[PDB]
RNA sequence: UUUGCUCCACACAAUAUAGAUGGAUACGAAUAAGGCGUCCUUGUGGCGUCGCUGAACCAUAGCAGGCUAGCAACGGUGCACUUGGCGGAAAGGCCUUGGGUGCUUGCUGGCGAAUUGCAAUGUCAUUUUGCGUGGGGAUAAAUCAUUUGUAUACGACUUAGAUGUACAACGGGGUAUUGUAAGCAGUAGAGUAGCCUUGGUUACGAUCUGCUGAGAUUAAGCCUUUGUUGUCUGAUUUGU
RNA sequence: GUGAACAGCCUCUAGUUGAUAGAAUAAUGUAGAUAAGGGAAGUCGGCAAAAUAGAUCCGUAACUUCGGGAUAAGGAUUGGC
């Protein structure tokens, strides 16, 4: 916890997330979910 | 443990040679195969078939295959001194592709 | 652990001593103010008293302190026990209870001491350690080697490893990169060269199209794993 | 073989595989490279490096001792079938 009571309007701001990235960090991740990846790519030869 | 046994393995020479100097890749492959046989058979005395050395050097000093299929036979040796009475002998298997193959016991040779 | 380790008591050995030789004997505050005693109307009160240094107080007599007999009084003091409490600033001490036991120089006696030769510290303290005799108690780790890469020049650091939600090597899946593999096929192909049933057929042909966002690679410091195979007691050292 | 070429690069015959090695992959080096946007602001100074580069076609100024300057400058094209 912080050692003082910060009131600077950068603290005290109520943040509401609108979106959280979950694309792969192992590359230039293009899809948020495997479902979105399947929907974009259509049927591949292996499966899907 | 202290017996004679032959098994076929696939070694990932790709990941073992990642970043290795080009002039040292094939010698490093020889040493990595010796380390592999020592890890799997517990023998310090690893002997590489000249056919296996040919397979390693097949595409030059830098062109080592990503995966090599090896037949490793832990056999007992008895000679002048004890000196690790078990030794492993490593030969190539000469399969079409060294991909999608699991460690198997040979049970015949 | 070639009978180890530790704690208590005892004996014997060493080992030294920044230096015992009756007692480090506890308010706090002020100082142009206080301490103590006492009293009341409890205060920044009244009264008395003291200091002018600890030159005090306590202790202090006994073969380095022996052995005995009494008197007086239920005191003092050592000791091992024992009761309860308080003390964390470095407490490790302070207080307290009961019984036992020793001494008592509070007082009065009896015996002893010599020759250390006229002095010679004339040895009486406490500091560690070791060994032996009894008794009580406990029954691990660390390092090397292997391994990890959150680390790293080497040391060092961070991890894992004796039968498992274990670890490893492969394999599978996910993720990612590239950009559509080999092979086969085509009434694709600019055209070209032959043949004859002259609308087809054979040959060459960069390339194009389909199977084919395919194939390849993917931890080496990616993620995951109901699969396969295997591994799991080597070395050195550490004791109050 | 490529290519204008005894260039560079690869190969045949012949020869050699000899330079102390092994393990790691810190700093700083030596040698080789790349770099967003800017583009010499760096520096005594563009030092170093980069850019250009072959061939074919087009086009080529001042000046000139008329011989040059000249590959001036400046452009376009290049594979395979
Ligand atoms: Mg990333
Ligand atoms: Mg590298
Ligand atoms: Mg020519
Ligand atoms: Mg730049
Ligand atoms: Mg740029
Ligand atoms: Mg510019
Ligand atoms: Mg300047
Ligand atoms: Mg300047
Ligand atoms: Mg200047
Ligand atoms: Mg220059
Ligand atoms: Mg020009
Ligand atoms: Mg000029």
């Amino acid at each position: 916890k912080s050692l003082y009571t910060n009131t600077s309007r950068k603290a005290l701001e109520e943040v509401s997330l609108k979106w959280i990235d979950t694309a792969s960090k192992f590359g230039k991740g293009r899809f948020q979910t495997p479902a979105e990846k399947h929907a974009f790519m259509g049927t591949l030869k292996k499966d899907l | 443990l202290k017996d004679v046994v032959t098994r076929e393995y696939t070694i990932n020479l790709h990941k073992r040679l990642h970043g290795v100097s080009f002039k040292k890749r094939a010698p490093r492959a020889v040493k990595e195969i010796k380390k592999f046989a020592k890890l799997h058979m517990g023998t310090d005395d690893v002997r590489l078939a000249p056919e296996l050395n040919q397979a390693i050097w097949k595409r030059g000093v830098k062109g080592v295959e990503y995966r090599l299929r090896l037949r490793i036979s832990r056999k007992r040796n008895e000679e002048e001194d004890a000196k690790n009475p078990l030794f492993s002998y490593v030969e190539p298997v000469l399969v079409a592709s060294a991909k999608g193959l699991q460690t198997v016991v040979v049970e015949e040779d």
